[PDB]
């Protein structure tokens, strides 16, 4: 319930009431794509440079990159209310806030082998059964430290997590010495 | 819905969230339930004081913080907390939320008054002033209570206040045919248990058959959270309130301690995002005592006489909670570490303790001269004792040398034994009548019984028994 | 023995393991600084769960925000990588308990720091098990013994009653604590000397004294190194309380010695401050009242419905410059069953123990001590209070009355009775003997400074001549005329023996 | 070799360093910073981490002067905790907070080194014997016996005689018993550090040539040092002492003075760490750091690490937590009351709180126990009569109370031990007394052998026969 | 940490910023509790001007910060 999280919530909720849901989603994707480079981010993050120049640059980028007027109005409010120094975590949590309001449950299931995509859909249906979420945004990455088993990680960010790879050895080396 | 999440839990402060469809009002009871460490259906009740934006609210919990985890459901009752009140709610010991903690069958819960209510205006207050005698010598002499007033025990570091409550309850619970209620507000649980045992013993609870018990036990634990102790006094006050308006009988309250209430409020207010105040407490101390001492008022509808113990920390008066508690009291009895150190009990500082009902026209214009004369010679003795401790009584001139020995006899004579304190003293106590008190003091202050030894006045109920103990002491001086 | 036999138990432990479906809450640790771990993620974490790190230095989650969770480091985690998978354990600070603890120096994470070997244990007792119920419990009606004369005499302890030893430092507080432990040698009293936040050399000294006295066969010392993390350093009294609950819940009455509690409050203060929980007055967190309330209220006396045991408590509280108006000696006096003071003046002035009854007090009374001593000298506490005042008053001693002269010499000899040598735990019958010797004025005409010699001669004389007194009264707990007659008889005889000479 | 990177923030002494996001260093380990300077870019900026503070950034404490370096300097993680040279290389060498020899001698051999801090020694590795050795100062030897291998606390404010008492104690036990004798200076007046260094040089306990025969490792940390440096010099000296008790396996003398400056450095660094304050000023963790620096002093099964630690009681406040933790954490409290020094007794030691658990019959003999008793009874009675005799004069007492006041002042001015190092300060060449004098001077005073010689007739003289000769001299000069 | 950290006011803001003007007529509560309330809007409010609350339980305003009036 931070400031970045609640500004994200305001933006996601105005997108939800105005029907600009996926438009603002792709728009914050390209917006954090633009904010990836530190010159423009440092330009907006510096409080020394003049606010009218910052607003003109902001609206200029909006008109050129062809963005939603809702997120345009939002980031105008951000440069006005000085919270534009926080844009990194603002957008980085806005994606997850949008995922929350759209119910899409990002679940990073790492493993040692790129699992069969049918098995990805299988455990996707299983975790939708255990969560009640709309989508389960299945995410995979090859982890070499995991021995063989599936290693899910779901919940809000990384809260709920099950493994079958090193957890067998960990159970054994724990419970044997007791 | 109204189902929300608990976003932050820090101590017994619970930051509850809610969807923007519903964000309830203040003081409303919320109950997280169905979950514990054992998978139990354990509930925890929690009321709200501050609501910090974004449809979310920081709550205080009337039960322990264990069990409930952030991101859990909450069930607000759509109302402030309501305490089960009635004559069926006599007898059994029960909780701040009202649950019977006597572990047998619950009382019939059909008449529940809301725990936070309006305070009676003075147009409803019974302005009738009245006099009360409670049988304890120094009180009915020098701090005579109002049968209808508010009565305070400014106690020191655990000296004579709770044993005085037990004695006074034992003496007046049978006396007042109207209802009674003891409020255990952050009281020591085993001493409240001893009080409950004495109520079972003396039959005031009538253990074999209940709801004829004119006394009503309600207690909140020290070990309970300050969210519990912040409202257990309100629970007891509302039971007395129900008996004062609906039953509208003569109602007796014995809450202990009110400083526990203050400390719990201060305790949780430090946590729930609020600044501190002057030493000890919250900035809401004055309004807390305002809610209390404006709701415990003898009404024109029904009388009430609320007595209460006040434990001051560090045993002083400049402390802010007794600085407002005196301002909200009318019958103040202030105990003293010094008179406890000399064993004199009740260790009241009679200089400090006074009452509004010590008017000459309301106590008798001879009783008033008795009281003024004893306060005069006593205050002069307390004025003199420092010079005594450096220059000798035998030096300190005769026109005050008779008075120092006189008042020295006086204070120990007004030390009188209690029917429960006999475990601490050795001799069973005495219920003293005020005529006997003013008689013995009219002997001493005049200087008729200046021949008696001082320890003949030690721990004695009657002046006749003091003369008897004096003859016994002379007999042992020969033997 | 090396590589020979344990392979079968290895196969037993491997084959037959869990392979659980246990979904766990797991947190990526964000902010570790100075004994705390403000951890990112970790949503469904119960406040009070142990949270397992990368290391093994587990931690309790005390506070928790919408983003972070205030987690302490029970065991200082000296190397914790940012973003480490710090998952909770699910269970809530449970404590294994057994009777095989009876002697082992045990650490607050139930770990033997004795060197005697690990303990098998079945139950897993909570760290915040609440107090026993209000109606469920009986008044403290049964005596419990100190071995020290003055506390037993004036300000008694009872089994279940929680008397609060208090005073300034270096005045024998831990000494009288160990004395009232090793008094219990045949009273079926488990003692739990919970040592908190002092010298490990000192706790080694007291366990050396316990091994010498033999009292370490039944007592359980919970040590706390001052180097231990302050979370553990305040957690340990809760472990001692639950461990004494383990024995009180059977039927077995027990005793506990927190030592001290002021270091518990200070360590808890440090953890609460690093947790950024805002402080109350005297720069402490406000709820040291709540902490000590939850502690000491878990110590009481059972009734017959649940085992009629007891957990009489002795939390020593340290107060500087003889003050009472310090914050924690202001909280604990409100939440204890009376307090006894160890004044530096009375200690260095010879009264050892140094419990001046002017300020010391036991707030449950003679029902928590024996009926014989009750019927002898219930009144002697107030008599000595008056003697203390009058002896302060006898500074102005020019022409004292003969009655107050008898009174001052009486209470003088009484105060000289209340002196006792180092670690000489008198039989409670002997305490009845000396208290009747005082209250019957035999010593009044005698020598005023040889009363200690009179007493040791008298107790040796009765313990030789008439020990039948001691057994008949300890079987009846009542001061009868037989006790009277045996007492006055040996009093005449030993009064003769010490008159000549 | 390890993670290189950039410091992100510097706040005076305290510094916040960012790093590669992959591997952050340990907590409590050290790392140098190269930085810059005027001439050359030396590694003088050594550093030590304190709090990993988000965003792959640690908040760390410095050890040297923190001027000239900036954020974005080339920080070097050394990975390990702060190493320090140990062994015979320490002996005689006056080395510094990071171990480097600042005694203008050679860089000591790094073939044997140790990290700065370690765990607490074990419950079993604590010793069992309640060891006692005398010193030679009669007030100590009377009523405050010294737990050798334990902790010996020197209290008092400023200008009450604590470093002078430490100089006298080390003047005795530098050539008395005990093997290697490490002094540590925590917040010491550096001119007085070199003063006692020259006293050890002149007295020859340290060695001019072939310095490795010294049995002294004077690792001072000057009071001028930055707060991290003062916050670590105590751990350096204790690392030396524990190294000797584990590898020399020696009864190690651990003179340190004064650890209030140590915890004050902890307070002033916490105030920039942003940790919330505590009682009246200090860090919230003063209890735990004092617990570290005390619990890592023990008498082992082989090394009785006897520590003579001082605590600067600020403005003579015993209620203050910097006393209120230490005199729980130690054995022999020796508070030095200022008003006794105002009267003029040196050392200025009250008997009432200066105490020990060594004052025990089964340790010192019941005879010496009751000797110390019969002192302390009389002097406590003298205090409880003092507070009412100062008002309203002398002769309002009884004859007994007047005689007791006279005899208590006899004991008091008789405890005026002349100090052997204080000759250059006052003029009187000090004296040495032992246990026979400890019993006998008490015996003459309490029996009433010496009962007519005046209050000057035992003033500033230890031996009671020396007091008798002084009485003879002053009676002769009339 | 900021004032007006409520996002509902900010939803209204990002909906209807598109002008350079104020909100001066009335306002809503933004925060309330313990007999005080940090409320949003009605920007021209005099120092000590009375405030017409919802449910008429009127009170005086002294803290009149940027996005929130106490
Ligand atoms: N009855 C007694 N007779 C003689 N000496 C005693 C007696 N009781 C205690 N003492 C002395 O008191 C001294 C201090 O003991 P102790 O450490 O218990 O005091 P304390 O105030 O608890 O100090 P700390 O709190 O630092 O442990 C001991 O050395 C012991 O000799
Ligand atoms: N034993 C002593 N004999 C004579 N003079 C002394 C003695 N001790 C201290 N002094 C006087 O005190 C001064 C030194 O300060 P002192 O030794 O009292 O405190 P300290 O040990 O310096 O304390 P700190 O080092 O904490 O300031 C000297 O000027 C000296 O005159
Ligand atoms: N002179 C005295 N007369 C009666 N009781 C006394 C006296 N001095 C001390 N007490 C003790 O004080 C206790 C009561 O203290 P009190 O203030 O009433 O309760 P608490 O200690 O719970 O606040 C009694 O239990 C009793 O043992």
């Amino acid at each position: 319930d931070s400031t970045a999280s609640r500004y994200a919530s305001a933006l996601a909720d105005v997108a939800d009431v105005t029907g600009t849901l996926e438009a603002t989603n792709s728009d914050v994707e390209k917006l954090i794509r633009i904010f990836s480079e530190e010159p423009v981010y440092y330009f907006f993050a510096n409080p020394v440079i003049s606010i009218d120049n910052k607003r003109s640059v902001l609206d200029e980028i909006i008109t050129t990159s062809g963005l939603q007027p809702h997120t345009a109005n939002f980031i105008n409010i951000l440069i006005d209310s000085e919270r534009i120094n926080l844009v990194k975590e603002i957008l980085n949590e806005f994606e997850d806030v949008f995922n929350k309001i759209t119910g899409t449950e990002v679940a990073v299931v790492t493993s040692v082998v790129k699992l069969e995509n049918d098995h990805l859909a299988q455990i996707a249906k299983g975790v939708q059964k255990i969560t009640g979420a709309k989508n389960v945004r299945i995410k995979t990455v090859i982890d070499p430290s995991l021995v063989a088993g599936f290693t899910i990680r779901y919940g809000n960010e990384g809260s709920k997590l099950v493994d079958m790879s090193v957890k067998k050895q960990l159970e054994e080396i724990a419970a044997q010495l007791e | 819905k109204n189902l929300g999440r608990i976003a932050q839990i820090i101590g017994p402060v619970l930051d509850v969230a809610f969807p923007p469809g519903k964000m309830p009002n203040i003081y409303n009871a919320l109950i997280v339930k169905g979950r514990d460490t054992a998978g139990q259906p354990m509930n925890v009740t929690c009321e709200v004081q501050q609501l910090l934006g974004n449809n979310r609210v920081r709550a205080v919990a009337m039960s322990a913080t264990d069990g409930l985890t952030r991101g859990m459901e909450v069930i607000d009752t759509g109302a402030p907390l309501s305490v089960p009140v009635g004559g069926a709610t006599l007898g059994r010991i029960f909780n701040v939320l009202g649950e019977p903690v006597d572990n047998l069958g619950p009382v019939d819960t059909r008449t529940t008054s809301p725990i936070h209510r309006s305070a009676p205006a003075f147009t409803q207050l019974d302005t009738k002033l009245s006099i009360f005698e409670t049988g304890i010598k120094v009180v009915d002499l020098l701090a005579p209570y109002r049968r209808g007033g508010k009565i305070g025990l400014f106690g020191g570091a655990g000296v004579g206040k709770t044993v005085l409550i037990m004695e006074l309850i034992n003496n007046i619970a049978k006396a007042h045919g109207g209802v009674s209620v003891f409020g255990g507000v952050g009281e020591r649980t085993r001493e409240g248990n001893d009080l409950y045992m004495e109520m079972k013993e003396s039959g005031v609870i009538n253990e074999q058959n209940i709801a004829e018990s004119k006394v009503a036990l309600v207690y909140g634990q020290m070990n309970e959270p300050p969210g519990a102790r912040m409202r257990v006094g309100l629970t007891a006050l509302t039971m007395a309130e129900y008996f004062r308006d609906v039953n509208e009988q003569d109602v007796l309250l014995f809450i202990d301690n009110i400083f526990r209430f203050v400390q719990a409020g201060s305790e949780v207010s430090a946590l729930l995002g609020r600044m501190p105040s002057a030493v000890g407490y919250q900035p809401t101390l004055s309004t807390e005592m305002g809610s209390l001492q404006e709701r415990i008022t003898s009404t024109k509808e029904g009388s009430i006489t609320s007595i209460q113990a006040v434990y001051v920390p560090a045993d002083d008066l400049t402390d802010p909670a007794p600085a407002t508690t005196f301002a909200h009291l009318d019958a103040t009895t202030v105990l003293s570490r010094g008179l406890a150190a000399k064993g004199i009990y009740p260790a009241v500082d009679p200089l400090d303790s006074t009452s509004t009902m010590l008017q000459p026209r309301i106590v008798g214009e001879e009783h008033y001269e008795i009281a003024q004369r004893v306060k005069e010679t006593l205050q002069r003795y307390k004025e003199l004792q420092d010079i005594i401790a450096i220059l000798g009584l035998d030096e300190l001139s005769e026109e005050d040398r008779l008075t120092v020995a006189r008042a020295r006899k006086i204070e120990r004579f007004l030390s009188q034994p209690f029917f429960v304190a006999e475990v601490f003293t050795g001799s069973p106590g005495k219920y003293v009548g005020l005529a006997e008190t003013i008689r013995g003091f009219q002997l001493i202050l005049s200087g008729e019984l200046d021949s008696l030894p001082e320890q003949a006045f030690y721990l004695v109920g009657n002046i006749d028994e003091a003369t008897a103990k004096a003859m016994n002491l002379e007999m042992e001086s020969k033997l | 023995i090396r590589a020979d036999e344990i392979s079968k138990i290895i196969r037993e432990r491997i084959e037959g393991y869990n392979r659980e479906v246990k979904v766990v809450n797991t947190g990526t640790v964000l902010q570790v600084g100075d004994g705390i771990a403000r951890i990112h993620g970790l949503d469904e974490v119960m406040a009070g769960e142990l949270v397992e790190f990368e290391e093994g230095t587990i931690g309790i989650a005390l506070n928790l925000e919408s983003n972070n969770v205030g987690v302490v480091l029970m065991g200082d985690g000296l190397m914790i990588q940012e973003g480490s998978s710090v998952k909770a354990t699910g269970r809530i600070a449970q404590i294994p308990v057994s009777e095989a603890y009876l002697g082992r120096v045990i650490n607050a994470l139930a770990k033997p720091i004795d060197g005697r070997g690990e303990i098998t244990a079945s139950e897993s007792r909570l760290i915040e098990s609440p107090a026993p119920g209000i109606m469920s419990r009986r008044s403290v009606y049964e005596p419990l013994q100190t071995g020290l004369i003055a506390i037993d005499a004036m300000i008694p302890v009872g089994r279940g009653q929680r008397e609060l030893i208090i005073g300034d430092r270096q005045t024998g507080k831990t000494a009288v604590a160990t004395d009232t432990i090793l008094n219990q040698q045949g009273q079926n009293v488990i003692c739990v000397y919970v040592a908190i936040g002092q010298k490990a050399s000192s706790v080694a000294q007291v366990v050396t004294n316990f091994q010498e006295r033999g009292a370490m066969e039944y007592t359980i010392v919970v040590a706390e190194t001052a180097d231990s993390p302050a979370t553990l350093q305040y957690l340990a009294p809760y472990t001692g309380a639950a461990l004494a609950e383990y024995f009180m819940y059977r039927e077995r009455h027990t005793l506990i010695i927190y030592d001290d509690l002021s270091k518990q409050a200070q360590a808890y203060r440090q953890m609460s401050l690093l947790l950024r929980r805002p402080p109350g007055r005297e720069a402490y967190p406000g709820d040291v009242f709540y902490l000590h309330s939850r502690l000491l209220e878990r110590a009481a006396k059972l009734s017959s419905l649940l085992g009629e045991g007891s957990m009489t408590a002795l939390p020593i509280v340290e107060t500087q410059a003889g003050d009472v108006s310090a914050y924690i000696p202001t909280n604990v006096i409100s939440i204890t069953d009376g307090q006894i003071f160890l004044s530096a003046d009375l200690f260095n002035a010879g009264i050892r123990p140094a419990i001046n009854v002017g300020i010391s007090v036991s707030r449950v009374g003679s029902a928590a001590q024996i009926k014989a001593m009750k019927k002898v000298a219930g009144k002697l506490k107030l008599e000595l209070a008056q003697f203390a005042e009058l002896e302060a008053f006898a500074q102005f001693a020019s022409d004292l009355d003969k009655a107050t002269q008898n009174q001052l010499a009486r209470g003088q000899r009484l105060r000289e009775l209340l002196k006792q040598p180092q670690s000489a735990p008198l039989t409670v019958e002997e305490q009845v003997m000396t208290i009747y010797t005082g209250t019957n004025g035999y010593l009044d005409s005698l020598e005023l400074d040889q009363v200690r010699k009179y007493l040791v001669e008298l107790r040796t004389y009765v313990k030789t001549n008439k020990p039948e007194f001691q057994e008949i009264i300890s079987s009846t707990k009542t001061f009868t005329e037989e006790a009277e007659a045996l007492l006055k008889e040996a009093i005449q005889e030993q009064m003769e023996r010490f008159l000549l000479q």
